[PDB]
Formats: structure tokens, sequence, C-alpha cells
């Protein structure tokens, strides 16, 4: 019971430093792609005060 | 020395226990005392007072004051398991603390231990078999100017020999309350030899009180 | 002036310390206590924190930071939240119980003190953190407030001035981490006594995130006594910045253990000898001194004889002054036995929140465990000051800088004790 296989491009793994060039690869071999966009987190406001607010509901339970 | 509980029949969540209607009292002016919506602040207090209605604290009362307050209960248990003067497990009628730090330590604090062993019997940590008495060893209390020094209760005895603590013992099994203060010839903190100031009477109000006040 | 101490019977300020008069209000009043205290308050904040400003009082904590600035610092209007005044009478520190007693037989100073520090800054209420263990003291300030409320001292109207003030009382738990003024703000809130992190200082967000401010119980009891007397009273006595009179707790391996008030630049030996008896078997029997409790680096006899007991000689001293606690210590003392009791009580006393004071306090027990037994070898000793230079500026609070002086300066002034325990050890089980 190994994992038996027939794909030969199954372990193709490639590098690109941009999309761009990621896309014209693709193109360049005809292999038909799926780009997917990068998703950068958004900045956070982190505030040590808030967790010993006075009105607010940001008040924490334990430290 | 352990910060778990476990389910034992003398202590469980469904012991019974209930405050008194002047703790109650005590309880809503110490809620009272603080202000409207900080609650919570009132958790170190009122469980104190849990304790004096006891002298030990089952999980009854964390659970209690989890209910008056409108707090979670695992802040009651971690305000209560933080701090060392909330006894969680059933401890003597007479608590005698021992202090051990350097300053007492400098002073001899041995021999007074040594004297509680050979008249009491027991270990640090170990009850008596009627539960009078409980020894365990603490650290400074803040009478450093008067070492050796040993608390019961909240009494406070002080600038103690061998004999001395001895002699309290036995006035404490008598039943007796004792005197808190040293015990020494002097009276609070002034050197034994004299005093070296504050002999000269004091100087009564307007004393070079500056021009202009 | 050049020759410091010997100060004068009429100029201390804390009369009835030793509790040879009444510590009620008919003796607080017969000894000049609330005497044109609504003037204080008639005369304004800025006139009161000029008057501090000028005295050239410094915190009388330990760390000592001018009283004046932090005062000062909230000198702000109001942004819709209250402002509270914290007196800080925890009392952990080992070899210091000087508050003990001003709370014990002076109460009222500590009021007037605090209605004198809340007018100084428009706080709207006093809060005083005191010791569990310090249950008739704590009985004794509450009979105070209660004959100061009932007197019209305090409360609505405080003192015929139109502002108001309140005093509370809050006990605590038996907490010497609970002694930080951080650690003593999260505790009065109902939360464990963990330290917070700087910034926010307390002057913006402290207790219930209000603004306050934490002082000393005798930075805040002489404070009336600073009003009254004048600025430049209280700023003759000592050096330059190291201005005033302290309570100098006296303890260890000396004949008359004790607590007296003294000028500040008063030497260590003459005060010893002079308010304390000398040390048992005569001053050439002294071995080492601390000079202000656990929060310090000990000194041997031989700077101990020309020192001054000040912020700054101690400082170039290689030491602190702290609590002001002298800690005495003579020849039939195994110091290595000492220091490995304070740092055990620090590893007792330690909330564990940030881990290098939480794992460092421990490795330094077992250090010192090994130590007193010997089971160690010199190469171990130099490793053990790098770790105190890990754990010395690297922690939330300043525990974790109390616990690695004493082994520092235990290691730098006795290291060749050290070494012939180990090599007495080596010789002999192997
Ligand atoms: N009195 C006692 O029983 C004990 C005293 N200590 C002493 O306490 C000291 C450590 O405590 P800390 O007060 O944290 O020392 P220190 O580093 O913080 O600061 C002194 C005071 O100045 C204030 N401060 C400084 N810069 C400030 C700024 N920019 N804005 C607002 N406030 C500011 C701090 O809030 C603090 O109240 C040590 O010197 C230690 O020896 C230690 C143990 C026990
Ligand atoms: C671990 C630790 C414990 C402390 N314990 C106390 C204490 O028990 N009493 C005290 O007045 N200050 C204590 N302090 C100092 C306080 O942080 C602060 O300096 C004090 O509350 C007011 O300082 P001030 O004299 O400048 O007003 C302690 C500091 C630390 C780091
Ligand atoms: S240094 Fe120690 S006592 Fe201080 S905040 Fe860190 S863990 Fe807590
Ligand atoms: S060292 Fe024992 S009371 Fe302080």
């Amino acid at each position: 019971g190994w994992a038996s296989t027939a794909d030969p491009l199954s372990n193709l793994v490639l590098t690109f430093s941009t999309k761009e060039d990621a896309i014209a690869f693709a193109e360049k071999n005809g292999w038909s792609y799926d780009v997917e966009e990068r998703k950068v987190p958004k900045p956070k406001s982190k505030s040590y005060g808030a967790n010993f607010s006075w009105n607010k509901r940001t008040r924490v339970s334990t430290k | 020395a352990l910060f778990v509980h476990r389910d034992t029949p003398k202590n469980n969540p469904e012991t019974p226990f209930d405050f008194t209607p002047e703790n109650y009292k005590r309880i809503e002016a110490i809620v009272k005392n603080y202000p409207e919506g900080h609650k919570a602040a009132a958790v170190l207090p009122v469980l104190d007072l849990a304790q004096r209605q006891n002298g030990w604290l089952p999980i009854s009362a964390m659970n209690k004051v989890a209910e008056i307050l409108q707090v979670p209960p695992m802040r009651v248990y971690e305000v209560a398991t933080f701090y060392t003067m909330y006894n969680r497990k059933p401890v003597g009628k007479y608590h005698i603390q021992v202090c051990t730090t350097t300053p007492c330590m400098l002073r001899n604090s041995d021999s007074i231990l040594e004297a509680i062993q050979k008249k009491l019997g027991i270990k640090v940590g170990e009850t008596t078999p009627d539960k009078l008495f409980t020894l365990i060893e603490v650290e400074c209390l803040g009478a450093c100017v008067n070492a050796p020094m040993v608390q019961i209760n909240d009494n406070y005895y002080e600038d103690l020999t061998p004999k001395d603590i001895e002699e309290i013992i036995d006035e404490l099994k008598a039943g007796k309350i004792p005197k808190p203060g040293p015990r020494s010839g002097r009276f609070s903190c002034e050197p034994a030899g004299g005093l070296t100031s504050l002999t000269e009477p004091p100087k009564g109000p307007g004393f070079g009180v500056q021009a202009g006040l | 002036k050049t020759s410091f101490g010997s100060l004068k019977d009429e100029d201390r300020i804390f009369t009835n310390l030793y509790g040879r008069h009444d510590w009620r209000l008919k003796g607080a009043q017969s000894r000049g206590d609330w005497y044109k205290t609504k003037e204080i308050l008639l005369k304004g904040p800025d006139w009161i924190l000029g008057e501090v400003k000028t005295s050239g009082l410094r915190g009388r904590g330990g760390a000592g930071f001018p009283t004046g600035l932090k005062w000062s610092f909230m000198n702000k209007p109001s942004d819709g939240r209250p402002k509270y005044l914290v007196v800080n009478a925890d009392e952990g520190e080992p070899g210091t119980c000087k508050d003990r007693e001003i709370i014990r037989h002076d109460p009222h100073k500590l009021v007037e003190g605090c209605l004198v520090g809340g007018r100084a800054m428009g706080a709207r209420a006093a809060y005083i953190y005191i010791r569990g263990e310090f249950y008739n003291e704590a009985s004794n300030l509450q009979v105070a407030i209660r004959e100061a409320y009932e007197a019209g001292l305090i409360g609505k109207n405080a003192c015929g001035s139109g502002y108001d003030f309140d005093v509370f009382v809050v006990r605590g738990a038996g907490a010497y981490i609970c002694g930080e003024e951080t650690a003593l703000i999260e505790s009065i809130e109902g939360k464990q006594g963990k330290p917070r992190l700087k910034p926010p200082f307390p002057a913006d967000v402290g207790v219930f995130g209000c603004p306050t401010t934490v002082a000393n119980v005798e930075t805040v009891a002489v404070s009336p006594t600073i009003c009254r007397r004048g600025g430049a009273w209280f700023a003759s006595f000592g050096r330059e910045r190291n201005s005033g009179t302290k309570l100098f707790n006296i303890s260890g391996h000396v004949n008359n253990p004790c607590t007296v008030e003294e000028e500040m630049s008063v030497p260590l030996k003459e005060l010893i000898e002079k308010h304390a008896g000398g040390v048992t078997g005569g001053w050439d029997n002294l071995l080492a001194v601390i000079p202000g409790g656990s929060s310090t680096p000990l000194i041997p006899k031989s700077v101990c004889e020309t020192v001054l007991m000040d912020f700054d000689a101690l400082i170039q001293a290689q030491t602190g002054l702290g609590t002001a606690a002298v800690i005495v210590m003579d020849r039939s003392t195994d110091i290595v036995k000492a220091i490995a009791r304070l740092i055990e009580f620090y590893k007792h006393e330690s909330c564990g929140q940030c881990t290098p004071c939480r794992e460092g306090v421990d490795w330094m027990n077992k250090v010192m465990a090994r130590f007193v037994r010997g089971d160690a070898r010199p190469a171990e000793i130099d490793s053990l000051w790098e770790i105190s230079k890990q754990i010395e500026g690297h922690t939330i609070c300043a525990l974790g800088d109390g616990a690695a002086w004493p082994v520092q300066g235990l290691i730098r002034h006795f290291r060749p004790e050290l070494e012939e325990r180990m090599q007495r050890f080596a010789q002999q089980h192997q």
C-alpha cells in the first residue's frame, strides 16, 4: 500500500519573484492557469492602554 | 502547596455555605465603597470577609462571591490562588506564622522554630490532632527591628524567646488571648537601652509656620 | 554644611513615632497637626506644587524620583474622568517597617497628607492600600479616618474649603509584589497583582483607567509639614539634590535595633554608633552592611566606614539607598546563607508574569543552594553573573533588578569566600 502515482508533474513546484513573470512563464508553455491574488493582512491598531479603559468594553478580565 | 482542586467529600461545590445578614450588609457597604461599573474591585475584600466567616475557603465561597458580584468564577479562583492569605485548606483555630527572612534569620528565629517543634510535636505545614494549631513558615511581616517575631491569626508577637513563646503556647491552650505586642523591655520600636530621641516635649501648633500661610 | 547627622528634636517631623503620646485626634492636634489646612487648600494646587518643588523632596519609596515633577504630571485639565491619589502601604520589603510605625502611631499626619496631595493634583478621592497582615494598623487608621470624618475635616466641604475629598482604605492579601505601583493598581481593581507596562504611565491611565498618582506613606505625611514650615526649611537638610529627613530602620546583629528619624547625609558608622548602640563585638566585628534592604547590594566594612547614606553617594558606592534599611551582619554570619535566604524570599514572592524573572529567580535559587552546600565550580560563578545580566534590564517591573543586585554585590565583594567554600567542598568530598 505505498502511494503509487501516475502523474509525472505531481511534485513540480516553481518559484517566481512576482506575478507577471509567473503568468508569462505559464502562457509561454501553453499551460492554462488559475491566478489568485495575494492577501496582504490589514495593518491593525494595537493599543496596550485599551486593556485598561474606564468607560469601554475593552477592559480585560485577567492578565 | 497545590494549585488544582479535586472534588473531595469535605470540599465540594455542593458544600452548604452562605453569608450571614450582617455579612451581607458589610458586603453591600464594601460594594458601595467602589465606583459604579467596577464591582469586581470588591472581589478581594469580600472574599476576605468569607474567610472571616469560616477560617478557611472551600470551593463554595468562590462561587458565591462570583454570584453576588456577577464576575466569572475563574477570576475568583485566580484571586484566591494568587495570594497566600486565603486558606484553601482547613487550618486550625490558631494559625502560627513564623518569619524567617534575613533580618529575622540573623536574630535566631531558628531557636523559636525548634521550640515550636519541641513543644507541639508537629512539622512545618502539619496540623495538631485536635485541629487547634497549624504551623507554617512565612516571609517578612514588617517587624524587622523587632526580630525575631511570629504572628498568630491577626496578632503580632515580637521579640520572643523560646521560653516566652512556650509560655504563649500554654496561655493559648488555656483559651486566653495574649497581648499582641513586643515582649522585651521596649514598647513598640524604641531602643531598649533608653530613648535616643523624642525625649523633649512636642512643641504644639504654630511652631515656625511660614509667613503668608 | 559639611558635617551632617544629629538632627534636632524640634526639627523631627514624625513626633510620637515610638507611641509615647495619643494617636487619636486630641493627641494629633496638640502636636501641630491640622493647623491652617484651610489656607493650604485655598492657596492653590500650583502654590502647593511650587512649595513641594522648592523643598527638593524626592521619592521615599526607594527609587528617588523627584516628587515635584511626579506630582506636577497631573497638572492637566480633566477629560471627563476622575483623578485618584493612592498611598502605598504594602510594606513587603524586608528590613523596612517605618510606615508601619507611621500608620500605627501618627495616622492623622497621613490623612492630612492624603488631603493635601489630593488637593494638589485635583484628585477626587484617596485610597490607602494597606497590608493584609496589618489588621491592627488598618483598624487604627480606620478609627483616625472616622474621627476625621466626624469632625468635618474630610468629606463634604473638607476642612471648610468647598473642595470635597474622600479617604478610603483597601486591605491587601499578603503579597510583596503588590508593593509595586502598577501591581498595586491592578490589585485594587480586583485583578491579580501583576504589574503593567509603562507607557501607559499611571498619570495617564491608572486605577479604573482614571489618572492615578501612587506615593509612599512618608513622602505623603511629610507634605503637610513641608507646606506649613516652608520649602527652605526642608531643603536646608542634607546635600543638594538629597534634601530632607529620613526614617532609618537599623536591624540585624545590633544591640538595639530601632527606627530613628535623621538628616539625610548622616554617615553609616555614626548613625549605627549613635542611634543603635553599635555592632555586637565592637565596630571591627562588622562584616557586611545592607544599606536599604533586599533591593540593593551589600557593602563591606572597607567602604562602610566613610560612606554617606543618601541617594547620590550610595549610587556612587555601586549600591542604592532604597528604603533606608540598615541590615547589619557581623563576622559570625554565613552571608552565603543570608543571600540564599534573600533569593528564596524573592522566589516565593514573584508574580511570574514576564519570563526572565520567572525563570532566572528560581535558577538563582538553585545556584545559591548549591553554593551554600558548596557543590559548585569556580567557572560557574562568572556564569551566574551573566545570568544576572540577563535579568537586570529585561523585566516588566523592577523586582528582577532587585533580585539580580544582591547576587551581583555578593559576588563582587565576597568572591574569595565563595571560591574557598567550593574548594573546601571539592577537597573534602572528593
Ligand atoms: N519601598 C519598598 O518597600 C520597596 C522599594 N523598592 C524600590 O522601588 C524602586 C522600583 O520602583 P519604581 O517606582 O518602579 O522605580 P522607578 O524606575 O520607576 O520610577 C520612580 C517613579 O517615577 C515615575 N516615573 C518615572 N518616569 C516617568 C515618566 N516618564 N512618566 C511618569 N512617571 C514616571 C514612576 O511611575 C515611579 O512612580 C527601586 O528603586 C527599588 O529599590 C523595591 C522594593 C521594595
Ligand atoms: C517589587 C517592588 C515592590 C515595591 N514595594 C513598595 C512598597 O512596599 N512600598 C512603597 O512605598 N513602594 C514600593 N515600591 C516602589 C513603588 O514602585 C513606588 O516607588 C512607590 O509606590 C512610590 O514611589 P515614590 O516614593 O517616588 O512616590 C516597590 C517597587 C517594586 C519594583
Ligand atoms: S520581574 Fe518578576 S515580579 Fe516583576 S513583572 Fe516580571 S515576573 Fe512579575
Ligand atoms: S524580616 Fe522578619 S519581620 Fe521583616
